[PDB]
RNA sequence: GAUGUCGGCUCAUCACAUCCUGGGGCUGAAGUAGGUCCCAAGGGUAUGGCUGUUCGCCAUUUAAAGUGGUACGCGAGCUGGGUUUAGAACGUCGUGAGACAGUUCGGUCCCUAUCUGCCGUGGGCGCUGGAGAACUGAGGGGGGCUGCUCCUAGUACGAGAGGACCGGAGUGGACGCAUCACUGGUGUUCGGGUUGUCAUGCCAAUGGCACUGCCCGGUAGCUAAAUGCGGAAGAGAUAAGUGCUGAAAGCAUCUAAGCACGAAACUUGCCCCGAGAUGAGUUCUCCCUGACCCUUUAAGGGUCCUGAAGGAACGUUGAAGACGACGACGUUGAUAGGCCGGGUGUGUAAGCGCAGCGAUGCGUUGAGCUAACCGGUACUAAUGAACCGUGAGGCUUAACCU
RNA sequence: AAUUCCUUGUCGGGUAAGUUCCGACCUGCACGAAUGGCGUAAUGAUGGCCAGGCUGUCUCCACCCGAGACUCAGUGAAAUU
RNA sequence: CACAGGUGGUCAGGUAGAGAAUACCAAGGCGCUUGAGAGAACUCGGGUGAAGGAACUAGGCAAAAUGGUGCCGUAACUUC
RNA sequence: AGGACCGAACCGACUAAUGUUGAAAAAUUAGCGGAUGACUUGUGGCUGGGGGUGAAAGGCCAAUCAAACCGGGAGAUAGCU
């Protein structure tokens, strides 16, 4: 158990910052591709969250190309690089499944703000 | 399903071996009263280990 | 297959297991003892003790939220207003069980719920 | 080679540079202090007992004392022979560990088991369920048929038939090492392992390459 | 995925709904995703096009619902199940534009004539 | 004085006249693949459309979709679609009642298991002093499948087209075992939202009932779709077959003497049960070293004093469990619950203030509340005892002693 | 065809695939005009077939809540033999 | 049988509601004459289910689903 | 207006499961049809066994029906067990 965990924090970064279920956020990732490497975007919007220490998601939503896509991400895995913050909102949930079916206008949400 | 053939009162206690029963393996006795009681439990009236929880 | 799972689900709803027992637990603290199925008594203690401990701090939210479990004043007043400060100091065990079992009727095993400060 | 008794307590991830997740089982070896190596001398034997733990000394029977007394007594959980060919040990508390392992990359880790129960096929063999509809008659999930007519006249041994399920040996084989060490004496396997959180268990490097 | 179930044209001629009809790959092969080959079977079909209603070519799934993941043991799924038609005999897909998004998991050479088309991943 | 029919389902077990994979002889065998025969039962051996169908035809798969026995396996295991009750109609036959090896629509499938047998699990006694452990391993079971791709090598082969062997690497299909770390499911014991209504004097805040009233999310645990691993290599003895040397039989000849190879079958290797292995095994440690009496007396019977090691019970309990059992702890204490702190989960409580006529909004406040989880804590419950077990262990002979 | 034996007749439609179904042909084994012939809106817990929606019917079962089953105390059967 | 069955007439409160539906309640009457534990397979009655969606089966058997009021708008065919 | 429409009481029984030594010698549960009419129900009356009654199933005529129940002919007869 505590010789767990220091496994865990052993693992763990302190670079991912403040972390809402509503956010946009802008994960950035190595595509590791072929001969080539970069880091892919992913701008999206939160809508379930991780909380498990060294183990961790993120689960966002997009709908890219044509239709929508779901990503969660290990957050404290290499590939998750580094994570932006962008746009945050207000929700009042804690999962946002209910945004599955949505689409525009209608899966609008609102703006954070103090 | 029934039999097919009448059980011999043999094989009767033969099942009836472990129908047995058990005692009360000796029981405990109070410090404060000479209480004969179950173990781990409130003796005769009130005492126990000792004290005397609940009166009456 | 119960693997690390509590508390005990008796013999029937969710609902009895939230009024035969809400019901007794105001019966401790109306009476200070009571006698009832072992069982029932290694239980009645995970619902009669967490309540104690929130008697410590009077404030009206350790109030109504005492009220929200259990129905009576008169016993959500008798904590708070008694055994709240009378186990103001009590690390938490505020009750002995003991024990006597078989029942006339059933040979069911018997307890003695009771707050530990019971000396009247 | 031989191998050394640890104790559950695993199941977590290790990232990669690259960015691989391995999973995991984290086997903590406690010192294996040998309590009564023996040869031929005594036995077709070759083999050599041990111990890991620390009993409440309290516990421990007056004979669970002599053995140990006889030997660099430590206490400990229980004692586990380790069958070994052409190789020395001395008797006297050697206390071997994980540094073992290194270069070892095999491990097969023997846990106790799950212990289910009940078991019942469907899960004790994976029976397959009869619709539960279309007709049925309190047989949905079923044996059904647990043998043919008066030619066979009986039932087969070893018919497949409900049965306490689990609670027994089982053990693993392979399973690439990840980290080996000491200090906090831990042993990081690949994933999964019978096991149950401080259930015991052996580690013998995998009888296959 | 499995047979029956219903996935959408990720390319073009024979839009939307097309029946699976067998999951390729070995006897009792339960279900596919990702990017495996699938007996099609065309069912509504645009007018025009090259293939049409009716027809029982092969495809490879590129979109499905439940998702694909590995290393980290990050989870990307769809909302849908996506296909792409390819001419049946010999391989590569029998089309031009490939809508929507895919999954690196096709970068398996073989099938690029699909990643290279535009939309992502 | 009743042995339930077909097809299906569930679950099987065997045979080999072998469908696939394995080993070979011949080929009208270049290769690639085929044909045929011999050897081979380890393992493996399709989903759907139609039909009651088995079967079959068709569609699309596969390494292949074997053949046959088991009351044409299996209804005190499921179905009741076909098939012989009673209704009704058609065609047809008969004057008619009715009938059809014609058809059509409808039409009650019972039994709480004593014995055998099985899958599990205990209680006795026994293994010759009593105990606590660790193992040997006679035996028993489990497992045994296979596609494709890359290399060899675009080489041998081939006029091309096409295209290997032998050996090597990797990745899958199906099957199995294990495990919740990940992804998820559930999660009526956590949180929130909400409709109707009854109530706690009323406001506010709450509780009961309505499938958990409806519903959103979710801890632990359980779990698969999730995750890791596995069926091997390698030995030995062979099958068909291939051979060496060689006589019978001046030659020839796999055989007669005598030697060599040779398969998923066989014995092993791999995993699990395993000394009731009554042939009841072995190793290590521990505990007991008082009197007396009565005999039918060398076989013993009883009393007084002792009661050990260890066990059993009892209690607190467990990822162990139907009950037994097995594991941990018992104040020499973390063994349960409570408690403290943390995490997780919901999602910003109540009270008060501000703003708004109001619904409501904002601040206080990522608040309030939170289990089965993690770390820690004797507050409560796990009592001193009492119970069982005894007090140096039969003979015979042999090896060392004396 | 509630009538057709041959029979899954033949052709067309529907399906990836249709001994059923719908439309035709006519060679009616053995339809046919009040033991009525051919139609027919409406109606039907009527027979057959198809599609959308829906789903644990199924792939392939998992978890959960309750009543038994299991343990304890009281009472206390049955067929059959 | 102190049996989940059968038995004709009369009375008819509050909130919600079209209502002698239904939910919760008045007055009034009851908790059904074995209980206590456990939290096994399996059976019965339910709730929730990833991806798929009739692939089930003789047959969509059973489940799942639809479900109210106002308005819009509504096909073949017809005995209008 | 209507052997009209949706739907309680009320009348009925199309499906399924559970029950099958039942809670019950035909029911319970979830559904299902009818619900101003050839509707439904209370009380009492009349039809009698080769007879009744029957919107017709050999259906009903006291858990009994191709000829009720009871008593009698009766120790029918039984080349059968
Ligand atoms: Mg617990
Ligand atoms: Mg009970
Ligand atoms: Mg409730
Ligand atoms: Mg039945
Ligand atoms: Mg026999
Ligand atoms: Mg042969
Ligand atoms: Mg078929
Ligand atoms: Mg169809
Ligand atoms: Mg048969
Ligand atoms: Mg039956
Ligand atoms: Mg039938
Ligand atoms: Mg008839
Ligand atoms: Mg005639
Ligand atoms: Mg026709
Ligand atoms: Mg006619
Ligand atoms: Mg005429
Ligand atoms: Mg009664
Ligand atoms: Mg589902
Ligand atoms: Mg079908
Ligand atoms: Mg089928
Ligand atoms: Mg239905
Ligand atoms: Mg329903
Ligand atoms: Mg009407
Ligand atoms: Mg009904
Ligand atoms: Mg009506
Ligand atoms: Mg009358
Ligand atoms: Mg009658
Ligand atoms: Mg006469
Ligand atoms: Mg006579």
């Amino acid at each position: 158990s505590n010789i767990i965990k220091q496994l865990e924090q052993e693992q763990m970064k302190q670079d991912v910052p403040s972390f809402r279920p509503g956010d946009t956020v802008e994960v950035k990732v190595w595509v590791v591709e072929g001969s080539k490497k970069r880091l892919q975007a992913f701008e999206g919007v939160v809508i379930a969250i991780r909380n498990r220490g060294l183990h961790s998601a993120f689960t966002v939503r997009k709908i890219s190309n044509g239709e929508g896509v779901e990503r969660v991400f290990q957050t404290h895995s290499p590939v998750v690089d580094s994570i932006s913050v962008k746009r945050r909102g207000a929700v009042r949930k804690a999962k946002l499944y209910y945004l599955r079916e949505r689409t525009g206008k209608a899966a609008r949400i609102k703006e954070r703000l103090n | 399903a029934v039999q097919q053939n009448k059980p011999t009162r043999s094989k009767r206690g033969m099942r009836r071996s472990h129908d047995a029963l058990t005692a009360v393996t000796s029981l405990s006795v109070d410090k404060t009263s000479g209480e004969k009681h179950l173990r781990h439990h409130i003796t005769a009236d009130g005492y126990y280990r000792g004290r005397k929880v609940i009166a009456k | 297959m119960r693997h690390r799972k509590s508390g005990r689900q008796l013999n029937r709803n969710s609902s009895h297991r939230q009024a035969m027992f809400r019901n007794m637990a105001g019966s401790l603290v109306r009476h200070e003892i009571i006698k009832t199925t072992l069982p029932k008594a290694k239980e009645l203690r995970r619902v009669v003790e967490p309540l104690i401990t929130l008697a410590k701090t009077d404030s009206v939210a350790n109030r109504r939220l005492a009220f929200a479990r259990t129905r009576d004043n008169e016993i959500v007043a008798k904590l708070f207003n008694e055994l709240g400060p009378r186990f103001a100091s009590r690390a938490g065990g505020y009750t002995r069980i003991l024990k006597c079992g078989f029942r006339a009727g059933d040979n069911a095993p018997m307890a003695y719920i009771e707050l530990v400060d019971r000396s009247e | 080679m031989i191998g050394l008794v640890g104790k559950k307590v695993g199941m977590t991830r290790i990232f990669t540079e690259d960015g691989v997740s391995i999973p995991v089982t984290v086997i903590e070896v406690e010192a294996n202090r040998v309590t009564q190596v023996k040869d031929l001398a005594n036995d077709g034997y070759r083999a050599i007992q041990v111990t890991t733990g620390a009993k409440k000394a309290n516990r421990v029977t007056k004979p669970e004392a002599g053995h140990f007394a006889k030997a660099g007594v430590e206490a400990g959980r229980g004692l586990w022979e380790f069958r070994l060919a052409e190789g020395e040990e001395f008797t006297v508390g050697q206390s071997i560990s994980v540094e073992l392992f290194a270069d070892v990359k095999k491990v097969d880790v023997t846990g106790t088991s799950k212990g289910k129960g009940f078991a019942g096929t469907v899960k004790r063999w994976n029976f397959r369920t009869q619709d539960a509809t279309h007709g049925n008659s309190l047989s949905h999930r079923v044996p059904g048929s647990i043998g043919q007519n008066q030619t066979p006249g009986k039932v087969f041994k070893g018919k497949k038939m409900a049965g306490q399920m689990g609670n027994e040996r089982v053990t693993v084989q392979s399973l690439d090492v990840v980290r080996v060490d000491a200090e906090r004496n831990l042993l990081l396997v690949k994933g999964a392992v019978p096991g149950a959180t401080g259930s015991d268990l052996i580690v013998k490097p995998a009888v296959k390459a | 995925i499995q047979e029956q179930t219903m996935l959408n044209v990720a390319d073009n001629s024979g839009a939307r709904r097309v029946m699976c009809i067998k999951v390729l790959g070995g006897s009792h092969r339960r279900y596919a995703g990702v990017g495996d080959i699938i007996k099609i079977t065309i069912k509504e079909a645009i007018p025009r096009g090259k293939v049409k209603k009716g027809d029982v070519l092969k495809a490879v799934v590129v979109r499905t619902k439940k998702g694909v993941r590995r290393p980290d043991g990050s989870v990307i799924r769809f909302d849908g199940n996506a296909c792409v038609l390819l001419n049946n005999n010999s391989e590569q897909p029998i089309g031009t534009r490939i809508f929507g998004p895919v999954t690196r998991e096709l970068r398996s050479e073989k099938f690029m004539k699909i990643i290279s088309l535009a939309p992502e991943v």
